[PDB]
Order: C-alpha cells, then structure tokens, then sequence
C-alpha cells in the first residue's frame, strides 16, 4: 500500500516465513477437490525427517469458507482430529496455505485394499477413536457435515502409528443448510439443517462398512434423492409410523409416499442385511451399529452414549494404535 | 448453540489474547510520543463509535460488532496508529469478522458503500474529505490484521455469560437492557484484552443493581470468583463515564486526528 507505513512494511516482509523457503513440495501433489489442493511436503532444513501435509487453499484471500476452517482449527485440539500446525499468507499471489502433521492412510484406502480379495480389534478401535474424535467436536457444537471414509485419516509409522484423524469438515455451510451413500434419511427426505444426528448416522454406515469391507447403502450416480432411498429401505426395511411419528414434518415425506410403498420391504431388515455378510445379530457390535443407524434422528444415539456402549467393554478391547503393534500391509499415498 | 462456547479456558484467546497491562503500556509509549494518555483513550472511544456505526449499518449482530472492535484493538495493542490508517483497518475488521460466522455474507460494494456513507453522515466532524479506500485497500489489510492475530479469530464476549447470570437472578426484565448496554461500554476501554468476558459480566451487572438500586449482594456473596478483579473492573466502568461526561468527541477528534504520526511514505 501507498499510504501503509513502510518501514513497518519492509519489516513484516523481511520476517515473513514464506512456504517455498520452509518446505519443499514442488510436484508432491497427493489430494485434489473444490476445497484447496493437499501436497505432501519435507522441510528444506534437517530438523526433521517427518512428512507434512501442505494444503493451498483455492481461491484468492480469505473466503467464508477459509476463514471459518482457519477460525475452527485454531482452537480446536485432539488427539484424533487433524491438527493446524501452522498457517502461512503468501502476500504475493494472496493464496492461503495450511500446514498439517501428514496421514499417510485413510480408511477408503485400507477398506479398499481388503474389498481387492479387517481385523476385529482394528475394527473397534477406529470406531472408538471416529466416535472420540466426533465426541469432541459435537461438545464444541461443531459438526463435520460431510463424514465418510476418505475423511477418516489414520496416522502411519511415527509416534502416532495407528491413531486417528478426523478430517475434511465442512466448515462452511451457508446458515447450516444442506439445502450420497452416507446421507442420513432426513437429508434425503429435505432436512432444512445439519445436526449431531447425520454426523452419527453417517459414523453407523462407516462402522458396516468396516465389518463388511462394502458401503451398507451403496448406490448408483443419480435434495430428494429416490435411488438412495430405494437403498436405505432394502437393507433397513420401511420405516414403521411407530418408529419414526415426525417422517410427516419432512418436506418430501408426500414424495416418499407417492414414490414408495411398505410392501416392497416386507422382507428386509438390517439383521437379515448383516446375515448375509458373516455378521452375526446377537453380537455386540450389531446391537451398536443398529442404534447408530437409526432411521429417526431423534432416536440415534449420541457420540457420547456409543462410547459408553459395552462393544467396547467386550474382549478384544479398543487399541491407541489401530493397527496393534503388528506390520501395516497397506500401500503408501500415490500421488496426483 | 456457537463453536467452541464451553472451551474459553482452552482457547487462543485465553491462552495468547489476555495481555499484561504493564506489556500493554510499555508499547504504547511508541504512541504517547505525540499523543497524550488522554487523547489516546479518546481515540480509542472514537474507533470504538465507528466499528460500531459501521456493524448497526451493515445489520451486523452485536457480538460480530465485539469481535471486530477486539480485532481492531489487538492490532493497536502491539503496532502504532502509524503502522496502518485506522480508517481503513476498522471496516477491515468488520469484513474479518462478518466473515468468521456462516450466516450471511457481506459483500464487496456493501462493505465500501457502508464505510463511505458512515463517515460521510456520521463522522463528519471528523472526516471532511470522502472514504479514500477501496477493496483492493481492505484486501491487502486483512491480510496484515490476519498475520498479527496469529490466526486466532473465534473470540468470547460478557454477552453470553450475562445473559446466563441475569436469567440465574430471575431479573432479565429489570436488569438485561442495562447490564448489555455497559458491557458494549466496556468496549471504549482495554477490559476486553486484560479480563476474561465473565469477570467483565459480573462487573457490567453490579454496576446495572447499583444504578437501579436492586440488593443483588447475596447473589453475588454465592458466586466464586476473585472479588477484587471485579472491583478492578467496576472502577474502569465508573471511570468511563466520567471520561464520557468530560470528552466531547465532536469538538475534539478533528484535532487528535491530526496529532496522530502519519506514516512513513516509500523511497
């Protein structure tokens, strides 16, 4: 600026850490998406020999979006939640980047490689640290909004081997509004705000996927989205009026009545789904995932009370370490 | 209910945004070279009228209108008025801020327009000469207010807490218009960057029972808290408005606007 006072200007200029100096990243491109572009990045200097995750969020300055993930960031602070490590303002080009502690896996990798054909203990030990992780947040009335498993992180070899870190919230939503194979029914059906509820909803898909390597309410490419339901409801069975009495409040529950009817899933239900992939309906971690997927948000059960759920009081018990000590079979991030 | 509303004892504000008074005077000696430590809190009165001019035109919620009177004050709290032109780094601030919340966006022209016709009806006892800055200007400022703050932008404010302490009293009728309108009050003064937002509550409804004459002692004997930091507040509150009552800031701001150090110009 003309009128800024300069040696004020040259100072800060002077002093600025710029992110080409500090870590080098040219051509490590590892994510892409309409959120900013993550690089996996090695400081220039020898300090140390751990690998970053650099991410140049998209645009210029500081939109909605960026400010309210950089404002969240900064105070948040937990193990399994992914951690700022610092922000860098390059004044040139006005591009934000954010610098993270770098995952080297994620859960739609690892389920991948086991559906290209998950140990128990692995299984319950990711749910616990996803339901810790959302626990935290939820507290803090901070919601993710877009949870699914390439948004569930898992740190590799390193002094948190096999610790989770939730990623990838969706900071920004204009007045909450979300106005699809881990929707929530309510979203479908036209749920004007985002809720604690279709952030669980979203963690009970993630858990069936994990004991049966297969997204429970995958779909084909397609607010009301019929296909999804068609879905929900072969796996779930249709929703009872008992199980669900505010279905009526939903703006397209006039749409599901016209598109839809009971006696298609008279024969389905999540026990008979479960069944079928090797899971059986009197174990401890079915009577969880049932209460996590819950068609009536009201009845989902909270983060905090899934903690609490004997699952993780049975034998084998829930491990820091995710991967327990034994070998990591699963292949290191390819680059974009 | 707002992110991060329980976590204030873990927040950046608390851990880095609580300053020491003695770090707070020492930097603004840089200041006191040509302003006085009373022209100096007049215009800290004065930038405080126009963060708040400027949120009541652009409809902003009073607790945006905070976090931008903060912003605005943590970066004089460490640069000079030199460093950059509080004319444009006030509007800048309400820009940041509007920004840190999800529900509506201000926008380009709306933010130009509303720091152009604020001065222009309102100011202009201070300001003659029409808003010289546009969005290129905001811009290149919020990345500097950025930089300072060390990216810490949630802020806590005595709003919420009040309101949980005069509804705690069974007194919101009587008692809730005024305590509000001090602790905006406590925003012309450094209460915001040496108290945590609570202890600045408690002081803000003391002062509220003492001038509409309620006995809240027993209510608050039951709270437990460090009654001389209370005390330390309450002072600066009654001090105030004894500034309020002695400083006529349309008479006197053209002048103190001019003693403040111009910046220095490139070579």
């Amino acid at each position: 600026d003309d009128k800024m006072d300069y040696d004020f200007k040259v100072k800060l200029s002077s002093e600025r850490e710029r992110v080409e100096d500090l870590f080098e990243y040219e051509g490590c491109k590892v994510g892409r998406g309409t959120y900013g572009h993550v690089y996996k990045a090695k400081r220039k200097d020898g300090k140390d020999d751990k690998d970053y995750a650099l991410k140049q969020i998209e645009g210029t300055g500081i939109s909605m979006s960026a400010c309210r993930e950089i404002a969240l960031l900064r105070e948040l602070k937990h193990p399994n939640v992914i951690s700022l490590q610092k922000v860098f303002l390059s004044h040139a080009d006005r591009k934000v980047w954010l610098l993270f502690d770098y995952a080297e896996h994620d859960l739609w990798h690892i389920i991948k490689f086991h559906r290209a054909s998950l140990p128990r203990g692995m299984v319950k030990s990711l749910l616990y640290q996803i339901l810790d992780g959302i626990h935290y947040l939820h507290a803090n009335w901070v919601l993710h909004r877009d949870l699914k498993p390439a948004n569930i992180l898992v740190m590799g070899e390193g002094p948190e081997r096999g610790r989770v870190k939730i990623a990838d919230m969706g900071f920004a939503r204009l007045f909450n509004s979300p106005l699809f194979w881990y929707r929530a029914p309510e979203l479908l059906l036209g749920a004007r705000h985002y809720t604690k509820a279709i952030d669980i909803w979203a963690i009970g898909c993630i858990f069936a996927e994990l004991l049966t390597s297969e997204p429970i309410f995958h779909c084909r490419q397609e607010p009301y989205h019929h296909d999804q339901l068609d879905r929900i409801f072969n796996v779930m069975g249709f929703p009872a009026d008992k199980d669900w009495e505010d279905i009526k409040k939903m703006p397209e529950h006039s749409t599901l009545m016209k598109d839809f009817r009971r006696n298609t899933y008279t024969n389905c239900s999540l026990i008979k789904y479960m069944e079928k992939h090797k899971v059986k309906p009197d174990s401890k971690a079915f009577h969880l995932l049932q209460k996590l997927l819950t068609m009536d948000p009201i009845k989902r059960i909270t983060s905090e009370q899934a903690m609490q759920d004997p699952y993780f009081l049975e034998d084998p018990l829930p491990t820091s370490d995710v991967f327990a000590g034994c070998q990591i079979p699963y292949p290191k991030r390819e680059f974009l | 209910d707002k992110a991060m509303a329980g976590n204030f004892w873990q927040s950046s504000h608390y851990l880095q945004w609580i300053l020491d008074k003695q770090d707070l005077l020492k930097e603004r000696q840089k200041d006191l070279k040509f302003l006085s430590e009373e022209e100096y809190w007049k215009l800290q009165i004065f930038f405080t009228n126009v963060i708040q001019a400027l949120g009541e035109h652009l409809k902003l919620r009073q607790q945006v209108i905070a976090t931008a009177t903060v912003y605005f004050k943590r970066f004089y709290a460490r640069y000079s008025l030199k460093s950059i032109d509080p004319v444009l780094m006030a509007p800048t601030c309400v820009f940041l801020a509007s920004k840190v919340e999800e529900f509506g966006v201000v926008s380009n022209t709306r933010l130009i327009a509303a720091a152009t016709s604020v001065l222009k009806t309102r100011f202009s006892y201070a300001f003659p000469k029409e808003f010289p800055y546009r969005m290129n200007h905001i811009l290149e400022c919020e990345f500097y207010l950025l930089e300072l703050m060390d990216c810490c932008l949630i802020v806590y404010h005595p709003y919420r807490p009040l309101l949980q302490y005069v509804q705690d009293m069974g007194q919101e009728d009587m008692l809730l218009p005024l305590a509000w309108r001090i602790v905006n009050d406590t925003y012309r003064t450094d209460l915001c960057l040496l108290y945590p937002p609570f202890m600045i509550a408690l002081a803000c409804l003391h002062v509220a029972c003492v001038v509409q004459q309620k006995d809240a002692r027993q209510w608050f004997a039951e709270l437990s808290v460090d009654m001389e930091k209370i005390l330390e507040i309450i002072r600066v509150i009654l001090k105030l408005y004894e500034q309020w009552k002695n400083f006529d800031e349309r008479k006197e701001m053209a002048t103190i606007l001019s003693k403040m150090p111009k910046p220095k110009p490139p070579p």
